[PDB]
């Protein structure tokens, strides 16, 4: 049960979902909990005096904001999500996120296209570290761009290759992938010539 | 005070570095037709205005640091 | 004698006038013809006033007065009847037409039947006797109508649940408010009233077409008159339900457009694949079909031709039929250009421009395809384009057309859009289309982001219109919460409409996260809708919205627009951003936009013009001076291009008319060739950009016009007809008019510029410094347009920052989800409804006030081309063409680029309003308007002649005013503040002469006497009006300079400044010293609060205030705290008996509510024919509102104080608005007086220049050492009369007191501690303290007098000290001062360090020994433990001193304590002990976690009731921890200063309190019956029975914060720094 924090009705859903899950053993995820620091202090107190089911899990997604109460940070286990340290780490994360069955489809050339996708994505984010030189500003090149890129490759590969096992590299719609990526997927965030 | 003396030296030293005079460009019937004069007149006008403000602000600061004038709300913010 | 005939005519009309009655479904006879009834009443009322103007009015006055009462009653009765009748009509159709409401809502269905039966009863009575006077003579008819209106509102407000259900039946009702939805449902039978509501539910349907039965819907119509005829007419008889046949109309609208599109496609296939096209055949096809169909068919024909050509070239080596496609487009475009060159009907012209825009895009695309050597139809350089495929073989007409772009396929929604302004398909537009369509295919939203004016909002609509979608634009703000936005989604999902949410980052971040759930849930429904496995035969796709299952249409889409570069905007959560596809649109292709727009408008040199006009806008942005009100973006370029087409059309019409009236020779080709297109564009540029330019930039732009457009000049038209109207209006309004270089020519030019901007823009901004003539410009223009065009002009002036944003736009109740209208919303909705003919008038809504992004960004969609006011409840209000939105502002330093771009700008400068014209206005008013309401006017005319030589260019006043701006004033000096001060004083001089003439009926003032008095008075007035807000030195400076320039005789004193002289009515100078005598105060009135020792400064300020106060002119007293501002005003108010003063203590948290609470107590709201008037309850009394801390109220981040704007509105406009009913309230008999410290003081802010223009300021500085000696030497001389032996010590004692006060004031300042303020208030307390001790003493040796003097000084100057070093200074300096002024006295006897005084060991206040005091306190503490509090206390010397200080204040009237020290030091315990010793009852509030402001008010009411009605002495002990909100301190501040809270007792609480006050006054033996004396006795009781003890910790920043949050804590409370234990 996933709930987005921020509304009065959302707190009611969060309290109800937690109460149900600690007895049934379900998983509850509360997102952007950094927007309600006051309610976070109440929630940590509720969690401490509680004996939930063995399979119960509560995941709290939030930004790294100083407003998050310290007691909640001490009560929970902290996992930091940030850009991977390097190109190799970036490419390993991409290949882990994309399911194997998606990459290993009928066209044998799909695997190579996904690799160029991972390499292009990895190079792009690693350039973001060098803010003035790699790019001109902190563009939000993220997982959404990679997922949209993967969908675009899948759509146009299946369009050109009608279920065939092998497609010659000349027939791959390179122009479609390049143009949609430079204008819509990654170029949409770009506002500099 | 320690900071009161420290700010006095900085304000007086700063007044030495910044120049004191900057004359506005003169409008002429044929000067207006020159785009270069059209751009440059804005440059000096902005420069002369801003020069007058900063120097006056520092002047007031040295006056406060010597106790000659009382601190105001703007002067408190500027000194802070 | 013609007056009698007019009365007879009016009598005959009303004796013959009858209410026009028409039957209503055989139920009653409803009143018809309201407009004639209201117009006749208005015409007769205006006539009734005219007869009064004539002197013959007296002979028929009583009969005329009796008449105006009757017409006012007629107007009052029928101003409600029209509302009642209309409300009953649609309420009747709901409780009768529908059957489910009787079971659902039975209770108020019977309630409606009861009130209805009353309504038919009343209607039949009106029927029996249709005479208007007979209807008016029905007993209680006015009360009956109001009761009907009140009841109908309750039933109407109780139909919300029914309305929500009806919206589910017809989904488009979700975009209609509750007010209009009830009208639609009730008026289902009579469709004629439904025509004004179709625009809110459809994109392009403004009205429907019916047969002459009004039973069959034959089609639909647009706002431009374009009609679509249904192939299958919808009959309302077969489907009587409103929601049933509306669905059929919507369904038929889509089908008939699809079938017409199929016919048009077949027709347009002939024009395609054709080498030559006949213009007549093409034009006939264009006129046959609708605007959106001709563009769509041309899109289809071109797409198939390219697809056909690319299939032919698929072999690679084949020929290139792509050239045939290009030539056909070029041939068609040539016919299109030729058609535009010749005159065309407006509807056909717009169709041609849309077709031109499309084919220019097609030509560019086809040229690109040829240049790219494209030979395959599957190439992405063709698939990336948007292609249109038609399949006539498809059975479903709604599926015959498919729109494809890349891999995204869309079906045309076939929603009728009317005639929408097409966009030029720029490469940025294509990139937007590609990205947004990719998002649509991914079932994701779109986020075009970038700076303002880049085409983001139009791009979303343009793409939606291209797909035939209903795009709804929402201007979002912080009020768009989870529930409001979720309900908007429900309407969009069920309808299948596009929702474009602009400024979507203006939502709160918590709200932004919350709506992500709904957007994600909606997209999952859309994603599962696109899967081929789903079949429409199964259950329709539904999603979870607002805990309801809501059907989702596949045509639904969500688009958000933001400017992420605006500081202070919310950051979207990442889980929300991943739900959208973002695209940066930062640099629109303006050159291509300009070229295509000019090409479609009929310019032969469009390419040359575009290459000249786009760089020119860039040149103006970088070469003109940088001003915050300058905008040279695409929106400004869009306006000039549109106006260029309008000007060219107007010029072409002009040339044709000249040819027609000069011979007969008209040729379109000749006119088009010999037409100065350069001058047309230049005229359009100047008409839009000149008014905003500053004086220095006007030559700059006209120079730039010479390089870019050499040889063409701008000759503005001479609006002779309007100028004559302006001259007449200005003459009647006492305003100076000039032509060109004459005095006032610049102002007249600004007015003409304002008139031109009104015609181009519906949004305007008058920008300029305070007193630049902005308001006078639009007032004169509004009247002149009324007298010229004959259209009545109505102006609604709103101060947006004088009220809250909730009160300005409206509030959505979080619980019941009910919408209440705001101020702007109510005015706009009333105009739109036009119940009283508001659409036939020129309605101007002026936003006179400060502009900041929080409130004005809500008007973005209003000031765009959308012209919609979007509210969070899903309601959208369209701006009528007769409404203008104006902003009268003094600066735009806080406005953003979005607001500035959307509005036309006229820049006003102080130069526009020349000082000469202000002098002329003052003199013209003086010679015309009598001051009584004329002998006074005659005096005014002779006086105006005398001041004429001085009110001239570079005259005495002008020269003085110029010299005054070079001096230093306690407040910012503005021209109109000084002159308004001068004019009011000159009015007093005329009133003074009248008084002399009245006092001397035999000998009135002579001309020579008047001349001398006016001349001397004028110099006297100039000094005080121009230097009253300055210190003594600059008052001397101004007097010296005036002596240098003036020819008026002046006092010949060698060194005494002129400011020390007054002007006697004798016309001779007389020193002010003659009015200040050395008075001797009585012994019992020594240093009393109401006793003022006259001085030079006192008499000068008193006579000054009397001059200003009398004229009822608001004024501000400025000076250091304790200088004597409050003392002077009360002393000056004594000469004003009819004036009653109410004291208000402003704080940092003060809002206009405190002003409103005072009004609800001392005044009453009276409804009058003119309107609601707020006047004091006391009759013949002027209420003086005295505000003590006017510059204390908090400034927001945009430099505005809400209460100051409220007061500025109340003075400049004479009233305010009631948020309860958005009703204008006019003040009467209510004046305002302000007091403040200099703005440079901490916590004080500079007052707005617009406010300061109406309030003169006089600086009251501290009295000098010579003045202090006189003020307090007198008090000492009287005080020391009790003991004759000490009388010889009166002089040295004052000298010691004066000296020590000066050293203490110089040694301790606010720089060290925030509370280190020393004023003559301490010196007054010094004399009171010595006098109080000396009263009982029969005799005292000089040594005892010094001991008392030393003791009081230690209590006044040492108790507040923080550091021991300061206290040691006080102790030693006191030793030195006393020995300096009292030599040869016993030093040890009179100055033993334990200086302790008490009245505990005896009856009198005499010095007490430390050990005897300790023993007595020990004995009392023993009783204290066994009776009240058993907490043992260790007694040390500091405790003994503290309990004596606390005992001192508890024995004083209105005595309050501020104990500052570390927690646990004994402050609370000691205060309870002394309070028990003095018999005071200890009251403490019990704060818990649920303690709120309402609990504090009830707790306060308990203390006030006990200490005010029961005569009970109570020590109210309050700690800083007890304060849970700023509301606590606001009431505490008022209670500490005045002794009463204005809004504490209201309703039944006030009624009970007056009963207790009557009982309490009866107990005391006083006979008070009326409420106002009961409250005054109650206030006097609390001031003498309540002792508030505030305890706080010695925080550094907390003390400074409290000095502004609660100013009374440092002025009315004695501060005692206990600190920590030493
Ligand atoms: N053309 C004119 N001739 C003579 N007197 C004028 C003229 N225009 C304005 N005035 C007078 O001068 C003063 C200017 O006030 P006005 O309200 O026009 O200024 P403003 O620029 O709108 O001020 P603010 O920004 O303070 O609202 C008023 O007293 C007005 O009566
Ligand atoms: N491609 C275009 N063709 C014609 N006009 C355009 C184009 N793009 C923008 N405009 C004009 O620019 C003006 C401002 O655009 P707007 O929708 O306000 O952009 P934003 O969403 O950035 O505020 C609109 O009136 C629109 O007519
Ligand atoms: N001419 C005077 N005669 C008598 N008292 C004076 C005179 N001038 C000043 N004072 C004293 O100065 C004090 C002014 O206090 P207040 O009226 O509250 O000033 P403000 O309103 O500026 O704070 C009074 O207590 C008054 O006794
Ligand atoms: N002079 C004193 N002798 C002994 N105890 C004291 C004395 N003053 C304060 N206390 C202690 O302080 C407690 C009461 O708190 P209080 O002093 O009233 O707080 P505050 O000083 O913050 O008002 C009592 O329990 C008492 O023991
Ligand atoms: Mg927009
Ligand atoms: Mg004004």
């Amino acid at each position: 049960t996933s709930i987005a924090i921020g509304s009065a009705e959302g707190f009611n859903q969060a309290d109800k979902a937690i109460n149900t899950a600690v007895k049934s053993g379900r998983w509850v995820m509360l997102k952007n909990v950094h927007l309600a620091p006051g309610w976070l202090m109440q929630l940590e107190k509720k969690l401490h005096s509680l004996q939930p089911h063995a399979c119960f899990r509560l995941f709290l997604t939030m930004e790294i904001n100083p407003k998050v109460p310290v007691n909640l940070l001490r009560a929970g286990r902290i996992f930091v999500f940030e850009p991977p340290p390097g190109v190799k780490a970036n490419m390993l994360r991409t290949f882990s996120s994309i399911p194997v069955s998606r990459i290993c489809k009928s066209p044998n050339e799909r695997a190579r296209l996904y690799f160029l996708l991972a390499w292009f994505h990895a190079i792009i984010q690693e350039r973001l570290r060098y803010a003035p030189l790699g790019w001109s500003k902190k563009y939000e090149f993220g997982e959404s761009d990679l997922r949209s890129a993967c969908d675009t490759v899948d759509t146009w590969l299946d369009d050109t290759a009608k279920g065939r096992q092998n497609i010659s590299p000349d027939k791959i719609p390179w122009s479609a992938l390049k143009t949609l990526m430079a204008q819509s997927i990654y170029g949409g965030r770009v506002d500099n010539e | 005070p320690a900071w009161m003396r420290t700010l006095h030296t900085t304000a007086s030293n700063w007044l030495h570095l910044i120049p004191q005079t900057l004359s506005h460009l003169k409008r002429t019937v044929e000067n207006i037709k020159d785009p270069l004069f059209r751009f440059f007149e804005r440059e000096v006008k902005m420069g002369a205005k801003l020069l007058q403000d900063v120097r006056q602000d520092l002047a007031d600061v040295v006056q406060v640091c010597e106790g000659k004038k009382k601190q105001t709300n703007y002067l408190r913010t500027l000194i802070n | 004698m013609a007056l009698e005939e007019f009365l007879k005519q009016i009598r005959e009309v009303w004796n013959t006038y009858e209410l026009d009655l028409v039957n209503y479904q055989n139920k009653c006879r409803l009143i018809r013809g309201w407009d004639d009834l209201f117009n006749k009443v208005k015409e007769h009322i205006n006539s009734v006033s005219a007869m009064k103007l004539s002197p013959y009015y007296k002979v028929f006055e009583e009969d005329a007065l009796s008449w105006e009462d009757k017409l006012n009653r007629i107007m009052a009765l029928f101003d409600v009847w029209i509302d009642v009748q209309r409300r009953w009509v649609y309420l009747e159709g709901i409780f009768t037409g529908s059957a489910d409401i009787k079971h659902l809502l039975p209770v108020e269905t019977q309630r409606f039947q009861s009130i209805s039966t009353e309504f038919l009863a009343l209607m039949k009575k009106v029927s029996k006797s249709p005479l208007v006077m007979d209807v008016l003579n029905i007993q209680g008819v006015q009360r009956s109508l109001e009761r009907l209106a009140d009841l109908l509102g309750k039933i109407q407000k109780a139909l919300g649940e029914y309305l929500e259900r009806e919206r589910s039946s017809f989904p488009r009702f979700y975009f209609v408010g509750d007010e209009d939805l009830l009208e639609i449902i009730g008026n289902s039978k009579n469709v004629a009233k439904l025509q004004k509501h179709f625009k809110k539910m459809f994109a392009g349907v403004s009205s429907i077409i019916l047969n002459e039965d009004n039973s069959v819907v034959l089609g639909i119509s647009s706002r431009e008159g374009e009609e679509v005829m249904f192939k299958t007419p919808v009959s309302i008889t077969e489907h009587p339900k409103i929601n049933e046949w509306l669905t059929l109309v919507e369904k038929e609208m889509r089908v008939t457009l699809a079938k017409l599109l199929a016919e048009s496609v077949t027709e347009v296939e002939i024009f395609g694949k054709a080498t030559s096209i006949d213009p007549n055949t093409y034009i006939t096809w264009i006129d046959k079909y609708q605007a959106q169909l001709v563009v769509l068919s041309a899109q289809i024909a071109w797409s198939e031709n390219v697809e056909t050509a690319l299939s032919s070239m698929g072999g690679g080596g084949d020929a290139a039929p792509l050239h045939s496609v290009l030539s056909n487009v070029e041939v068609t475009l040539n016919v299109l250009a030729d058609s535009v060159l010749m005159e065309q009907p407006p509807l056909r012209r717009r169709k041609l421009e849309h077709l031109i825009t499309e084919l220019v895009h097609q030509r560019d695309v086809t040229r690109s395809l040829i240049k790219s050597k494209i030979d395959n139809a599957k190439s992405f350089e063709w698939l990336s384009q948007m292609r249109f495929y038609f399949d006539p073989k498809q059975t479903d007409v709604l599926q015959q057309l498919s729109i494809q772009m890349a891999n995204a396929k869309f079906n045309y929604g076939f929603e009728y859009l009317g005639v929408q302004d097409k966009l030029v398909q720029t490469p940025l537009t294509d990139r937007c289309y590609l990205t947004m369509t990719q998002a649509l295919e991914a079932r994701l939203g779109g986020s075009p982001f970038g700076p303002a004016g880049t085409g983001k909002t139009e791009s979303v609509k343009a793409l939606g219109h291209q797909l035939g979608r209903f795009v709804l634009v929402f201007n979002c703000d912080e009020t768009f919460d989870f529930q409001a936005m979720g309900r908007i989604f429900v309407g969009l999902c069920q309808v299948g409409a596009w929702g474009c949410f602009d400024e979507f980052n203006r939502l709160e971040e918590r709200m932004l996260s919350a709506v992500s759930q709904q957007v994600q849930c909606i997209q999952e429904a859309l994603r599962e809708h696109s899967n081929p496995n789903y079949d429409k035969t199964s259950a329709p796709i539904t999603c979870e919205l607002l805990n309801k299952q809501v059907k989702v249409s596949p045509d639904m889409a969500i688009f958000i627009t933001m400017n992420p570069g605006y500081a202070g905007r919310s950051n979207l959560p990442d889980n929300l951003k991943k739900l959208f596809r973002s695209l940066a649109m930062t640099k629109p292709d303006r050159q291509l936009i300009a070229q295509v727009m000019l090409y479609s408008q009929g310019f032969r040199t469009a390419e040359v013009l575009a290459n000249k006009i786009v760089p020119f806008f860039k040149l103006c942005d970088e070469q003109l001076s940088s001003q915050s009100h300058y905008d040279f973006g695409l929106r400004a370029l869009k306006s000039v291009l549109v106006s260029a087409g309008n000007v060219k059309r107007e010029r072409i019409q002009k040339i044709k008319r000249e040819k027609e009236e000069r011979g007969e020779a008209v040729d379109e080709g000749e006119i088009a060739e010999n037409l100065p297109e350069q001058e047309i564009l230049i005229q359009s540029v100047c008409e839009t950009m000149v008014p905003k330019l500053v004086a220095e930039d006007i030559p700059l732009l006209f120079s730039l016009l010479s390089d870019v457009f050499p040889g063409v000049q701008y000759h503005r038209g001479e609006m002779t007809a309007l100028r004559e109207e302006l001259k007449k209006v200005c003459q009647e309004m006492y305003l100076t008019y000039g032509d060109g270089e004459e005095v006032g020519g610049m102002w007249v030019e600004k007015v003409l510029q304002l008139y031109q901007i009104t015609q181009i823009n519906h949004g305007l901004m008058m920008v300029g410094p305070s007193g630049s003539g902005k308001s006078m410009a639009w007032r004169v223009l509004l009247k002149a347009l009324e007298r010229l065009e004959g259209v009545e002009g109505v102006a609604h002036i709103i101060d947006p920052k004088a009220i809250s944003k909730d009160h300005l736009y409206g509030t959505l109740d979080p619980n019941t989800r009910e919408w209440t209208d705001g101020l702007f919303t109510h005015v706009l909705r009333k105009i739109i409804d036009s119940v009283r003919g508001e659409l036939q008038k020129r309605q101007w809504i002026v936003f006179d006030g400060d502009v900041d992004p929080e409130w004005v960004e809500n008007l973005n969609s209003v000031l765009d081309d959308n012209k919609l006011l979007t509210l969070p409840n899903g309601e959208r209000l369209s701006l009528p063409p007769n409404v203008r939105i104006m902003f009268e502002v003094q600066d735009l330093k806080y406005a953003t680029l979005a607001t500035v771009s959307r509005c036309g700008m006229v820049w006003f400068s102080e130069d526009v309003l020349s000082t000469d014209m202000i002098f002329n206005n003052f003199l013209a008013r003086l010679r015309s308007i009598p001051l009584d309401e004329s002998p006074m006017l005659q005096i005014q005319r002779d006086a105006a002649t005398i001041m004429q030589p001085y009110f001239t260019s570079n005259g005495l006043v002008t020269k003085a005013l110029e010299h005054a701006f070079q001096l230093e004033h306690i407040m910012d000096l503005t021209r109109l503040r000084c002159l308004g001060s001068l004019f009011s004083m000159l009015h007093q001089a005329c009133r003074n002469v009248a008084q002399y003439n009245a006092n001397h009926p035999d000998f009135p003032m002579q001309i020579e006497q008047l001349e001398r008095y006016i001349q001397r008075y004028l110099v006297y007035a100039i000094l005080w009006s121009l230097s009253g807000d300055s210190r003594l030195k600059m008052r001397a400076e101004l007097g010296e300079y005036i002596r240098r320039i003036t020819t008026v005789p002046l006092p010949t004193a060698p060194n005494i400044p002129i400011i020390d002289y007054e002007v006697s009515i004798s016309g001779e100078w007389s020193p002010w010293q003659a009015k200040v005598p050395q008075i001797e105060v009585e012994t019992h009135k020594v240093a009393a609060p109401d006793v003022v020792v006259p001085t030079l400064d006192t008499v000068r300020h008193e006579a000054l205030l009397y001059t200003w106060l009398a004229e009822h002119k608001p004024l501000v007293l400025c000076g250091p705290p304790g200088s004597g501002k409050t003392m002077t005003l009360f002393s000056a108010l004594r000469a004003l008996p009819d004036m009653e003063v109410v004291g208000l203590n402003f704080s940092s948290a003060t809002t206009p509510e405190l002003l409103l609470k005072t009004f609800d107590h001392y005044c009453e709201y009276r409804r009058t024919p003119n309107g609601v008037v707020l006047a004091p309850v006391q009759l013949g009394k002027w209420l003086v509102l005295f505000c003590d801390e006017i510059n204390l109220p908090d400034m927001d981040k945009y430099g505005t104080q809400r209460v100051i704007s409220f007061i500025r509105q109340m003075v400049e406009h004479g009233g305010f608005y009631r948020t309860s009913d958005q009703t204008w309230v006019k003040l009467e008999r209510i004046q305002f007086v302000g007091a403040c410290n200099p703005p440079t003081d901490p916590g004080r802010k500079p007052l707005s220049h617009r406010f300061l223009r109406h309030v003169p300021v006089v600086y009251v500085d501290y009295p000098g050492p010579a003045s202090l000696t006189q003020i307090y030497g007198t008090f000492n001389r009287a005080m020391l009369r009790l003991i004759p032996s000490l009388r010889t010590y009166a002089e040295p004692l004052t000298a010691a007191m004066v000296e020590f006060y000066t050293m203490s004031q110089e040694r301790f300042t606010q720089d060290t501690q925030p509370h280190y303020i020393y004023s003559p208030r301490e010196m007054t307390r010094w004399v009171r303290g010595i006098f109080e001790a000396l009263r009982p003493l029969e005799t005292l040796p000089v040594e005892g007098l010094i001991r008392i003097w030393a003791h009081e000084a230690l209590r006044l100057f040492q108790d507040r000290l923080v550091e021991d070093e300061e206290r040691r200074w006080t102790d030693e300096n006191i030793d030195t001062v006393a020995l300096k002024h009292f030599p040869n006295i016993d030093r040890e006897k009179a100055m033993s360090r334990p200086i302790l005084y008490s009245n505990w060991l005896s009856k009198d206040y005499i010095p007490v020994d430390q050990e005897e005091l300790r023993d007595y306190v020990k004995a009392r503490l023993k009783v204290f433990y066994e009776e009240e509090l058993d907490v043992p206390l260790v007694l040390f010397n500091e405790v003994l001193d503290h309990v004596l200080r606390i005992d001192r204040i508890f024995r004083q009237p209105q005595g309050h304590l501020l104990l500052i020290g570390v927690s646990g030091a004994g402050k609370t315990t000691l205060s309870r002990f002394v309070a028990w010793m003095n018999g005071l009852s200890v009251y403490q509030i019990k704060v818990h976690r649920k303690y709120t402001g309402e609990d504090f008010d009830e707790d306060l009411r308990t203390v006030l009731r006990r200490s005010g009605c029961k005569n009970e002495k109570i020590a109210f002990i309050m700690d800083e921890s007890n304060v849970l909100d700023s509301g606590f301190l606001e009431r505490m501040n008022t209670l500490l200063a005045n002794g009463e809270v204005p809004g504490l007792f209201e309703g039944d609480e006030y009624a009970t309190l007056m009963t207790q006050c009557k009982e309490g006054a009866q107990k005391e033996g006083l006979m008070l019956d009326s409420h106002e004396e009961l409250y005054k006795w109650f206030t006097s009781q609390v001031i003498r029975n309540l002792h508030v003890v505030f305890t706080m910790n010695p925080s550094s920043e907390g003390l400074k914060d409290r000095a502004a949050t609660s100013p009374a804590l440092f002025n009315r409370c004695v501060l005692n720094w206990f600190g920590d234990w030493s």
